[PDB]
RNA sequence: AAGGUAAGUAUCGUUCCA
């Protein structure tokens, strides 16, 4: 049930007897079924090794880019900081004074009775065709 | 408004009156001015009438505004949009009628209007890939006019 | 020539008390001992003015409850009780907000009003077309400069002499000007060659851009 | 998004799939500060009360779960699940993917179109039930 | 892929022995040689 | 071969819009 | 009169619990700097 | 040389030109060497070998790990040949083939090593003494320049087509330079490093991409219309964020949904323009609230315009986004007109008393001189008056003419029609009655149909009351045409179809004495434009003075009521007090004769008394009884369709230069 | 017959008489686009007259 | 078809009930549209 | 690369793994 921590022994998935699925090979890791690790570390810290080309110049050029589009563009929290700051002085009294706000329209707007749809009468399809006769003279 | 409105003159230094009276952009050319061996083999192209004197002397070039183009663009395209579960036959019916609402109105300036013919056969072909499409998702290399 | 024909005229001292990182991502405990540092408090930062700038409400947003779409008039003392010790406006730049304090130390013999009408949003520039209900031959101060200066100054009160109204978008502008003539009490209205003497009600009802007064 | 109830753990969510055999379980998985999962996870937001009667939404962020990924193929930024009495209800779209709708749509509708199929063939004792529209394509033109 | 068609062995050049840098389970073997050659010396023979 | 439609513009050389409409 | 109010007594709620709501909220700040902190960095990180 | 070669000259000059231009520096780097870090790791060793032992090397190595992604998912059933061709061992089940599928990644990865798996495998041959040196630079030529006949790896990267064109010029550069004189056509050429260095090129390109795509691929871990999901939900989360902080952390943390339906309410109430102004909310809360509002708003303004702006570009947009765009601008058009609606009010008319006296002496002058009778009322005893109700029935069931299905206003709409014919008499007595007392009117509803460029309005009215419009709507324009109300020149929709007005026009512009002579200096002119926001600047009381002229007073105040009506979209009303509304059955007519009210300003008493000609004898469309009257004024022709004016003037010489004298006094040039 | 722009067969159609006071047809059949929501392609002609 | 078309239907079934016509179609132009000419690829024949 | 997996239940074989 919600709020309850997991088992020990329940193993995460497939408990319920749930069968997973192969859209394509590339998606999702291989099947597969402490030298180990530092040989993972060894590579990984290759790798990082190998950013580390323009790592320190193009993160700082980054950083000062977007600090130039946070002028014209700033962030919506402190857009709102001095608001939030003069939340500080409501009364504790008063938050839980606040109105629950209700719809305006009535029922007969809200919910309405299924509108039945029905056809056309039927003098239109004779009309139609009693148009569509000429005189002879 | 002036942005909104044309001004032609014709005088000494003009030899064209142009106009677009009702979606049809028309410029009289007068015989006696600029011209040499009047012709009729473009059929989008009037023949004026002098009534006093019964004699060809002027020349009414027809043409589709770009306003009625782009009025049958948006029709096409808001017929396209408005297809979530319409019939290919109501698809197609709504096409037909929209061609012929202007083709009827527009008959000989359609001719002498490239940019319309391209317009036309475009949506067609629209209108053939959005039937092709909700026939099948992949689209077929040859698909019969039949 | 710190002091020429333009200075000595609608220049004017002017004193700044600012103070600096009151931002809400710090705690109230670091918050009070940032205050309590000394470092970040109110500072000497007395400069100089060719223009007083004026910065004025938003707007309603709202339809008025009972007379919808109401036009914002807002007296013109709201707008110049900035320039006083009691108010304070957070001019927000960057990462840290400003807390700025205004004060006049010296009243040019013509005071400028700048109004700032045209601002840019987030996305898109807009105009804020709040009007100000504002006088135009009585006007007093006093009460904006601190007493070790107000001694100094036996004429705190202006009229108005020039006006400036803008018409419509940023984009598509046209301005009108209202010019009182010296001597006469006639305002006349000049947008490219437009001359008529207006009455000093048409002055109010008119939204203000830039204003022209004269000490006396 | 943060208004529709969350999982937190392996064992939550599939006690929601299995506490629950009159309705269809629709789990949004993905990250619900991503741009992608926030823009269906108000979607889900303004449908939840409506379908009520056959539908129960809840949210699963993969890496506070990461139980699923390598089984349901959680690696597209958004994923959508229909369950119904502890059985996947394939549903086959215009995509190439039958087993979960991995983008993120606008139209409160439709949704409800989906999760209302899903239901009725779903009440019938079906596996794969068949979308009303074809999403071959975005009818953009 | 690349360290070797760039040092891919010349027309005039029946044996190219190179430096290799392989792994020590035979899993890769990279070419760690760049081919530097004296350019007018390289037209020329391009032009015989 | 293909149902792709053809512009008609270049190809009005010989047909006149009356004609094969009485 | 006795029919709705047990409906609505034996009906199970559908958006989470406030405090549910503030933690989410918590959460979803603790990524967003584009929108939330002071300290700006990746949508997915944490902090930087 | 031929052409194929000529153009394959101008295509390298192309991509060389294209490199120059588009060179920028190298950037600053730290100088990480790749196989020195190699060397430091104690997972690597040197060793000199022959080159051609290291690509059988290479070949292995790679065809192995293509045969371990391949064998990821064990999938038995591809194999990778030692070709580098992946075939299935059986025929594929469509399920099975589906779910043995690859990435482009994987398949460039194949078809590059298939490539250099080509390279390899001809040194082989030339070292085996299988083929001659000479043969072995062909051969590598051959490779290097029809990589796309060979390996079909263009079929998973389109912009190897540059590359492969690339080498097909060089190709052609080579060949005509090779085969000259004596030499003759054969494959006897070898030049191959014109060509072999472009795949190099390429190679260094795409390296990183794929050693990307094989780590995301070959690791423990795997990995895998944004702009209005952007603002909307952000913006609401930052406000819900903010506000839920700042609230005190008790058991009120209960009342966040309440926090939320307030946001909601809010932006509901600016969408609907209606006054939102929750009473025992705290001035702070609703403060944030409004800026939260007034962000979402400024957003929601710039985002509807913006997609506006992409729409009539021609921009490929969806469905329910033009839906979305369309409901955003009717509620941005309905606030701008309860804006001009309520300047109107305050402002009382803005037609002076001055010009409004004008135009009104002006019209009754202009009426006077034709003599035309006041249209009457309709009697209670009318020969025609089952017609004109016939006609008006008619009329209002076409809409319904072409129908399926129909709804419930429909259907009451049919019930009223099909019963007003059953019982004409007691139908027009209601419409009698309507006409001579009811002044007012039910709201009428708005929406708006998109042509993507503009917005067209769509009206819907009362249905009883639709009857009673377009019954009148039919008398009016029945008697203005057995009086002669309209003077031929307004014919926006006369017995002439639009086309054959145009011919008509045209043919009236060529008929004149000497439009086409210009010997002594005289010109034609022609003046097309339209009478800009002609519904909306219609004052609704000058139009009921106006309409008093033609029509008894009862039937012009009905009219003028009718204009004077509440319109409803889903949420917002507004009065509308200053603007004709075009939905409106008699509307056509009202328009028609208010251009009658502003063409003779434009024509004068005169003019306009001399294309219609004498009352007696009215002229036909573009036709003066004398020539002297065309010869009498600049103004020949003059057509005016429902907003379009059309002017055709004739000015010698001397006037005409009289007239730019006047207008450059006024304006300097 | 089918020939003339008011088309000759017109003339023989059977409600002939109430077309006859049917006058200013093709502008409300101009206006008709601000009453119906569906645009009408032929909006410059009515095939009754 | 038609007896539904006037029926109380949730939108679901609409959806699906306005493309009845678009199957008959597909049937009665099979021997075209299902063809080796066009819509090159594999063929896959029904199961029973 | 594609956008082409019908979902099932029946056994038998194998193999890793607990």
């Amino acid at each position: 049930f919600l709020g309850m921590p997991a088992p020990l022994g329940y193993v995460p998935g497939l408990g319920r007897g749930a069968t997973g699925f192969t859209t394509r090979s590339d998606i999702g890791p291989a099947r597969d079924a402490k030298d180990d690790e530092e040989a993972d570390a060894i590579y990984a810290a290759l790798d990082k090794r190998m950013d580390e080309r323009r790592k320190e110049r193009r993160e700082q050029r980054e950083k000062e880019e977007i600090e130039k589009y946070r002028m014209e563009r700033p962030k919506i929290q402190q857009q709102f900081s001095d608001l939030k700051r003069k939340l500080a002085e409501v009364t504790e009294e008063e938050w839980l004074s606040i109105p629950e706000v209700g719809d305006a329209r009535n029922k007969r707007q809200r919910n309405p009775r299924y509108e039945k749809l029905t056809p056309v009468p039927d003098s239109f399809f004779a009309k139609h065709l009693q148009t569509g006769e000429n005189h002879t003279s | 408004q002036w942005e909104n409105s044309f001004v032609s003159v014709y005088s000494k230094d003009n030899p064209n009156l142009l106009f677009n009276m009702c979606g049809f952009e028309c410029r009289i050319l007068p015989k006696c001015r600029t011209s040499y061996e009047e012709f009729t083999h473009k059929d989008g192209v009037w023949n004026l009438q002098n009534e006093v004197t019964k004699e060809r002397t002027a020349q009414c070039f027809l043409r589709v505004d770009d306003e009625s183009m782009q009025r049958f663009h948006n029709r096409v395209r808001q017929i396209l949009m408005a297809s979530g579960s319409t019939t290919f036959t109501k698809i197609v019916n709504k096409w037909n009628t929209a061609l012929i609402g202007l083709m009827t109105y527009f008959r000989e300036a359609v001719v002498n209007t490239q940019e319309l013919l391209d317009l036309l056969v475009k949506c067609e072909n629209k209108i053939q890939t959005r039937i092709k499409i909700g026939l099948n998702s992949k689209m077929p290399s040859r698909f019969p006019p039949v | 020539k710190k002091k020429t024909i333009v200075t000595d005229v609608f220049q004017g001292s002017m004193r700044i008390f600012t103070k600096k990182l009151p931002h809400p991502d710090l705690p109230a405990e670091e918050k009070e001992q940032l205050l309590h540092n000394d470092e970040y408090q109110e500072t000497m930062v007395e400069s100089t003015f060719m223009y007083l700038t004026l910065d004025l409400p938003t707007a309603p947003l709202y339809k008025d409850e009972k007379e919808q779409l109401i036009i914002p008039q807002v007296p013109l003392f709201n707008i110049l009780a900035k320039f006083n010790g009691i108010t304070e406006k957070e001019y927000k730049t960057y990462k840290e907000n400003f807390l700025k304090r205004f004060q006049l130390t010296k009243l040019p013999p013509y005071l400028i009003f700048c109004i700032k009408r045209f601002t840019k949003n987030n996305f898109f520039v807009e105009k804020n077309p709040t009007i100000v209900n504002f006088p135009i031959t009585n006007v007093d101060l006093r009460e904006y400069l601190s007493e070790e200066v107000q001694a100094v100054h036996k004429n705190t009160t202006y009229d108005l002499i020039a006006n400036i109204v803008h018409d419509g978008k940023p984009s598509e502008g046209s301005y009108r000007i209202h010019v009182l003539h010296h001597g006469t009490g006639k305002w006349y209205e000049l947008q490219d060659l437009q001359v008529t003497d207006i009455l000093p009600q048409m002055i109010t009802l008119s939204e203000a851009y830039i204003q022209i007064w004269k000490r006396r | 998004s943060y208004m529709l109830p969350h999982l937190h753990n392996g064992w939550q969510v599939d006690q929601a799939i299995l506490s629950e055999e009159d309705r269809v379980v629709v789990i949004r998985f993905g990250h619900d500060w991503d741009p992608t999962c926030m823009k269906m996870d108000e979607v889900l937001y303004s449908i939840a009360e409506k379908v009520k009667n056959f539908a129960v939404i809840y949210l699963v962020d993969i890496t506070e779960v990461p139980d699923f990924n390598k089984m349901y193929e959680l690696y597209d930024p958004c994923t959508v699940m229909f369950f119904f009495r502890n059985k996947h209800i394939m549903i086959d779209l215009g995509t190439g993917n039958n087993n979960k709708i991995n983008w993120a749509m606008e139209d409160k509708q439709e949704m409800v179109d989906i999760i209302e199929t899903v239901y009725r063939g779903a009440r019938k004792g079906r596996g794969l039930v068949v979308s009303p529209k074809d999403y071959s394509t975005k009818y953009r033109y | 892929v690349l360290k070797l068609l760039e040092n891919m062995p010349m027309p005039w050049e029946q044996i190219r022995d190179v430096p290799v840098l392989y792994h020590i389970t035979g899993a890769i073997s990279f070419v760690n040689e760049i081919p530097w050659v004296i350019e007018p010396v390289y037209i020329s023979q391009w032009g015989s | 071969p293909t149902g792709e439609v053809l512009s008609l513009v270049g190809k009005l050389e010989g047909t006149r819009m009356g004609d094969k409409a009485q | 009169r006795d029919r709705s109010i047990r409906e609505k007594q034996s009906d199970d709620e559908v958006y989470a619990p406030g405090l549910d709501i503030e933690s989410s909220l918590k959460q979803l700040a603790e990524r967003r700097t584009d929108i939330f902190g002071v300290e700006e960095t990746a949508i997915g990180k944490k902090i930087g | 040389q031929p052409v194929k070669v000529r153009v394959s000259y101008q295509k390298l000059l192309k991509y060389y030109v294209l490199n120059a231009l588009k060179h920028r520096p190298p950037k600053a780097q730290k100088k990480r060497y790749l196989f020195r870090s190699f060397k430091a790791t104690k997972f690597f060793q040197s060793t000199k070998l022959d080159w051609v032992e290291v690509g059988l090397q290479v070949c292995r190595q790679g065809y192995n790990m293509l045969n371990l992604l391949i064998h990821r998912k064990n999938l038995n059933y591809l194999h990778l040949d030692y070709n580098f061709n992946l075939k299935p061992v059986k025929t594929l089940t469509t399920k099975e083939r589906k779910k043995s599928r690859f990435g482009n990644a994987f398949h460039l990865c194949r078809e590059v090593l298939r490539l250099t798996k080509l390279v390899v495998d001809s040194h082989v041959q030339y070292r085996l003494g299988n083929v001659d040196a000479f043969q072995l630079a062909d051969g590598l030529q051959y490779i290097f320049a029809h990589v796309g006949q060979l390996t079909g790896m263009y079929r998973y990267k389109y912009k190897l087509m540059r590359q492969i064109r690339m080498c097909k010029d060089l190709k052609h550069l080579i060949y005509y330079r090779f085969n000259t004189g004596p030499v003759g056509k054969g494959p006897g050429c070898g030049f191959w490093a014109a060509g072999w260095r472009v795949w190099l090129f390429f190679m260094r390109g795409i390296t990183p991409l794929l050693e990307r795509w094989l780590g995301n691929l070959l690791a423990r871990q795997f990995e895998g219309q944004r702009v209005e999901s952007h603002f909307d939900l952000e913006l609401r989360a930052a406000v819900m964020h903010d506000i839920l902080d700042m609230m005190p952390e008790g058991i009120k943390q209960n009342k966040a949904r309440t926090i939320l339906q307030h946001l909601s309410e809010a932006w509901r109430c600016w969408k609907a323009n209606i006054p939102w102004k929750v009473p025992g909310l705290p001035t702070p809360i609703e403060n944030m609230i409004l800026r939260y509002v007034k962000a979402k708003a400024d957003w929601w303004t710039n985002t509807a315009h913006y997609n506006r702006e992409r729409i009539r570009r021609g921009a490929t947009v969806d469905k329910t986004v033009c839906k979305k765009n369309l409901g955003r601008l009717t509620r941005l058009y309905l606030k701008a007109e309860q804006e001009r609606q309520h300047n109107y009010l305050k402002d009382g008319p803005y037609i002076t008393a001055e010009e409004a006296v004008a135009v009104y002496t002006t019209t009754v002058h202009w009426l006077e001189s034709r003599r035309f009778s006041p249209i009457p009322f309709p009697p209670l005893s009318y020969k025609h008056d089952t017609k004109l109700l016939i006609l008006a029935l008619e009329r209002l069931k076409e809409a319904y003419s072409v129908k399926s299905r129909l709804n419930q206003s429909q259907r009451e709409e049919l019930g009223l029609i099909e019963q007003a014919y059953d019982n004409p008499h007691e139908a027009l007595s209601r419409i009698k009655r309507h006409l001579l007392t009811q002044r007012a009117f039910k709201e009428v509803g708005i929406e708006f149909m998109d042509l993507y460029s503009h917005l067209v309005p769509v009206y819907d009215v009362e249905p009883l009351e639709k009857i009673t419009d377009a019954y009148l709507d039919q008398y009016l324009w029945y008697e203005a045409d057995k009086r002669r109300l309209f003077p031929p020149w307004i014919k926006p929709a006369d017995t002439e179809p639009p086309p054959l007005l145009v011919y008509k026009w045209c043919q009236g512009i060529n008929n004149l004495q000497d439009v086409w002579e210009t010997s002594e200096g005289e010109c034609n002119v022609m003046l097309e434009s339209r009478f800009e926001k002609m519904y909306e600047k219609i004052d609704l009381t000058l139009l009921n003075r106006l309409l008093r002229l033609i029509v008894d007073h009862n039937i012009a105040d009905y009219m003028t009521a009718k204009n004077n009506v509440v319109i409803n979209y889903k949420d917002m009303n507004h009065t509308n007090s200053y603007g004709i509304i075009r939905g409106l059955q008699f509307a056509s007519f009202i328009v028609q004769y208010y251009g009658l009210v502003m063409d003779l300003l434009v024509l004068g008493l005169h003019r306009a008394s001399e294309m219609a000609g004498p009352p007696q004898m009215p002229n036909d469309f573009l036709s003066f009884q004398d020539i002297a009257t065309e010869a009498a004024h600049p103004i020949r022709l003059f057509c005016r369709y429902i907003d379009r004016i059309h002017i055709f003037f004739r000015f010698t010489a001397d006037e005409a230069r009289d007239l730019i004298q006047r207008y450059l006094t006024e304006h300097p040039d | 017959w089918d020939r003339g722009i008011p088309r000759i067969n017109t003339l023989f159609q059977k409600d002939r008489h109430t077309l006859a006071y049917d006058k200013g047809w093709r502008v409300r059949t101009d206006f008709k686009q601000y009453q119906v929501l569906k645009q009408n392609p032929f909006w410059w002609t009515h095939q009754r007259h | 078809e038609e007896s539904m078309k006037w029926k109380k239907l949730t939108n679901a079934q609409r959806s699906g009930l306005n493309q009845i016509p678009n199957r008959r179609f597909t049937l009665w132009w099979s021997p075209t549209i299902n063809r080796a000419n066009v819509y090159v690829g594999f063929q896959v024949q029904l199961d029973l």
